[PDB]
């Protein structure tokens, strides 16, 4: 649980918000523009 | 049950506080 | 006595046979027809007849299995 | 930033210019064509032509045809394709009305098929006029 | 292994997983969404950005699907969605093995009958009180005009809809409750680290598939 | 005793082997009648006809099971 | 009696095949259906009625599985 | 004995296989003619005649089937 | 005792038996409805909609069977 | 006597097992023929010579299993 | 007792020819799918919309045969 | 005894299997051929010469079942 | 016992027949997948999306297949 | 005894398992010959070697299966 | 005793049966994808990536099959 | 013995299931040889090259299965 | 004793069972990618790069059936 | 022994199911390899590699067959 779950741990906090803010940086450059 | 009430009153609520804001 | 172990295996699976090949004969028939009527606007009426005529027929067919069953079930000659 | 496109009517080169993304209404239906795609020569029918200038989206008006696509050198041959939308709805429906109406009384074997095409192609402008 | 209840006596025998487990998923999802709506501002900030995106999200697949009036019916299939996904994730996650109780254990709210059955049920009053809200008050959807057979299938399918959802979601979630288990009881946890992945896709999915399956029968409803 | 039991398994077996091929054959049959019915609406006279006659003789082949199998089961003539 | 317990598996059987043919009948019908009125988005309503009608006899053949399975195994003459 | 029943398995099985390929023979023959008949209605008579004599000659197939299950029921030398 | 058993005997291998069938169909239907929301994304909607029928008969077909396959393990009227 | 009961078994399966392939391989051939008359109706009298040749093969090799029947049931060295 | 053993054997092919179905369901499903992706991006939404729901109601159909498979392994009331 | 029952048996499953795959061969064979023949009328004589040498040599391969199977009723060496 | 011997038939035959349905699912989705990737290099990322979504919905058909037989033989309640 | 009886019960499934197959082989290398013939008959030569060396081939690989056969009931080395 | 033999023979089929789905995916699978390949050459590494993922997924398949086989061998908890 | 008895049943039902094989195999490599014959004709000894060699290898499989049913008739190294 | 026996019948079947399905594949797959270099022939380093990938999973499934037959057969834990 | 029995008779099923996957695989895929030759009279080099690399790979799944009924009889390390 210690490594096996960290993996994916990070996986969340960097990959999610990775894909997360492409396309909220597309809707407000929309919006903002 | 009493589930059934918990989950109505957890829906109502969340609706009222969460939802229109 | 055997003779009602072995008419209602008999009858259990001359049901299921017989449900067995109306089902994809219907299936690549009612395919045939609603494409049909998806091609061409017209002749909904006699397309429509043709194949009320043809699903009848197969329903025959399985109501031939369903009377073999019943047969077999309650009005059974031997038991 | 996308492939070349020409229409082409018989008597001229309609435009020539290079746009994103296209919807060709073909025989098989709506289908969309990408920059870099791979060889697919269709058919076309009586149907609209809807492209993309990534800037704005736009309809074109034809009323049939052919189409092929290459390596990135498409070439759409089309029966009549008027550039953009140069007609407006209200005459569109006075030809609607009137091509509905000339469909009762042209009856004759022929005519099925006349009145027909001509329906088909009056369709065609008003949901490309819409625009 | 021990799914039954254990006797907290209340008037009737009462499933105890049932109980804690809604009850404190519930717990922390309105403890998630009350106190991240207290100060939002008008810009989607940290977690109000999440919150909208997911209620963008019910937004987009209640107005694809049910009709012209989807938006009373957004609260209640935006709890489904959040209750699963919330409910899935601490399946997955949330430490159970560590924690022992001494008459039975303590998983999930679907692990059991009554947290299931009771969405069915509750799904079900809703479509036969829309049913009759929207339609007329002698017959709802079951009368026949073009078939003379189909009157009994009618309510008989109003009647097996609800329950063939329960079991979706029974063999959804037993499942991932089987390959949990078994795949840490299997050695050393080694081996569910390309399992987890799976799952927890799987559970994600299962909690879209529950809400667009919601608001495919709310739609029915309205139909 | 066992020719009675046998008997019916077998007319159970026999009316279900016959009854399968006939569905998916008659379905066929009349998918691809209703298309070609949707290709040219005007000759559905001998369409029908040819149809008919096809599809008769499909059921003749489910009654030829059946009245083996009603030999089977009422009138045989061992017991 | 034994003949309970093959009762209970004709039953099982019939219902098991009689769910197998329809099945795949009813997905290449609906199929072509979709299919249809993905050509044309205009004859929408013959297309669903016609889908219905072979949809409801497809319902048929397997009601008839679970009826004859029914008289199985509520309400059989033999056991 | 069990040559009697031995027999009867043999007979039911026999008239089941002899009809079940036939049937899709004349299902997938009767569907080509007549998708070939609305190709064409002007050859609609040696059309008919080529499927009647193959619609005999599938037919002769099953009452080979038919007479050697009444040959071994009815006019059986053994039982 | 073995005669009881033969009933979830029968359970089990008629789910298994019965599930077949559907997936084949389910996965026809859906093809070729994803295949018209490819070909015209306009009448999609009304594609759905037939869509919804069709998963209201594919859903009746299955669960039909699933009532009377919990039958086998919850109701024994013969013993 | 055992040798009676596999002799009949064996002549029933045999008529069966012979009956089945010529079906499908008479059928196909009719639809693929009764098409190609559709297509050009110039050469009616080849095509029918050669239907008729083909046809007649699949009813040798289903007299073949005749003959062995025949052998099985009514001249049988055996019983 | 020997019940257990019949009980997890139903349920070894309850679980085993329900796993057999919906996968090529699913296949075909997503094939189109994809196939209408490569087509037509401006439906993507109701493309992965569609796949979604139909994905979904095939594992239905698994898990529905898994309920009770998991019935006949894990939670039995039989034994 | 028993040998005599294992040649009966084996030569009605060899001129059985025989039986089956041949009779589609043959059916192919004559299908498309009877096709070609419509298509073409000017490759006549040399496709009734593939014809015939294609239908001889299947013909050759059942007749080769044929006489092992009679090897196997009539002149047993070993019984 | 028996009980164990069945049950680990049960688990080794329901990973087959797991492995049955989801190899020619995924295949065909696969290659519809990677057809449709060489006719939009475009829309690779959805296309990526539709099939890591369908595959990994037929690696938990095989799962669920896994599982139940990982509890036939590790985590079982009976035996 | 029984080692003769299981010898020729061999070669009777030896020689129909080894004559299915090579019949559709055979069948459909001719079908696809006259195609071609018809289609261009410039090399008929070429093509009637072509198709006899692949008759001859597939007429090879049912004359093994005989030839073992007839080393099962002429001359078998262990009885 | 059995229960060894019960355990070698589920994992000798479940590593037999694991193996006919996955083949004909990855063939036609990877069919799909070599002709993706040779109708563009642009997007080979995306044809390659995807191909990988599903090649690794049939083989996910392949490896759950063998791991319930090995486990079955070697660390049998049962005997 | 059972042991001689038993490898002279392994070695035909070895042929058998071996000759249902490379018999279509070979069937469907010489029927597109032999379209490619006759579409394009030009490179006729490149197309007789590989249709020798394709043949010679399915050669090569029918005559694995014959010696090694050869080395089961004769020599057998337990009897 | 019959351990040692089960374990080499379940290596036989695990080696046949296992080899029945990427055989198919195998040739699917190989066809279509020399058709495709046929098409083309500048992208023919990463088709044979990406045949050979996908081909030598194939032959992974069948070496994972060729050692769970080798396992079965030296050196079995049980015999 | 038994042991031997099994034994004889597991390398021949072992050798029947492993040849009738290649034999069905090489039969397509060198078909369609004489196919491109006769599209393109170019790439025959790279074809004839292909081709002969995939036919030996099939040629190697026979003989991983072959040498597991070759190491059964000859090489037992039990009997």
């Amino acid at each position: 649980n210690l490594i096996n779950l960290s993996v994916v741990l990070g996986v969340l906090i960097f990959f999610g918000k990775g894909v997360l803010s492409d396309l909220l940086d597309n809707r407000k450059q929309r919006i903002l523009n | 049950p009493i589930i059934m009430a918990e989950f109505l009153f957890l829906m109502f609520a969340l609706d009222k506080i969460y939802y229109t804001p | 006595p055997l003779i009602a172990a072995a008419s209602v295996i008999a009858a259990g699976l001359a049901v299921g046979l017989a449900s067995i090949g109306p089902g994809v004969g219907q299936g690549t028939a009612a395919g045939q027809a609603v494409e049909g009527i998806a091609r061409q606007p017209e002749a909904e009426g006699k397309i429509r007849g043709t194949l009320l005529l043809s699903l009848a027929f197969m329903e025959a067919l399985t109501i031939y299995g369903l009377v073999v069953a019943l047969a077999l079930l309650f009005a059974n000659p031997f038991v | 930033m996308t492939l070349n496109l020409c229409v082409l009517t018989p008597n001229r080169s309609i435009w020539n210019s290079e746009v994103k993304e296209i919807i060709l209404s073909t025989n098989s239906g709506q289908i969309g064509v990408l920059p870099n795609h791979a060889p697919t020569a269709t058919a076309v029918d009586i149907g609209i032509l809807r492209i993309r200038l990534n800037d704005q989206w736009l309809t074109l008006a034809l009323m049939g045809g052919f189409a092929r696509i290459g390596n990135n050198e498409i070439t759409i041959l089309v029966n009549d394709a008027e550039r953009g939308s140069d007609i407006d709805p209200q005459e569109a429906q006075q030809t609607l009305e009137i091509a509905e109406a000339n469909l009762r009384k042209a009856e004759g074997k022929r005519q099925k098929i006349e009145a027909n095409l001509a329906l088909r192609r009056a369709r065609t402008r008003v949901e490309a006029s819409n625009t | 292994v021990g799914q039954h209840f254990y006797w907290q006596i209340g008037g009737f025998q009462i499933h105890g997983q049932v109980l804690i487990t809604s009850w404190v998923v519930i717990a922390i999802l309105l403890g998630s969404a009350a106190i991240a709506v207290r100060s939002p501002q008008t810009i989607p900030t940290g977690g109000q950005n999440f919150f909208e995106y997911v209620l963008e999200f019910i937004r987009d697949v209640s107005k694809t699907q049910i009709g012209e009036e989807y938006r009373p019916w957004v609260p209640f299939i935006g709890t489904m969605f959040l209750f699963i996904f919330v409910s899935n994730w601490s399946g997955a996650l949330l430490p159970w093995k560590i924690i022992q109780l001494p008459h039975g254990e303590l998983a999930a709210p679907t692990n059991d009958i009554n947290t299931t059955v009771a969405l069915a049920l509750l799904t079900s009053v809703a479509y036969f009180y829309a049913g009759l809200t929207k339609k007329g008050l002698g017959y709802f959807g079951k009368y026949i005009q073009p078939t003379p057979i189909l009157l009994p299938i009618n309510i008989l399918e109003d009647f097996t809809k609800p329950l063939s959802l329960s079991f979706r979601l029974f063999g959804n979630i037993l499942a991932d409750e089987l390959v949990v288990v078994v795949l840490v009881s299997l050695v050393p946890l080694v081996v569910p680290i390309p399992v987890m992945f799976l799952g927890l896709f799987t559970s994600g999915i299962q909690a879209l598939i529950f809400a667009t399956l919601a608001a495919a029968y709310i739609g029915e409803s309205l139909e």
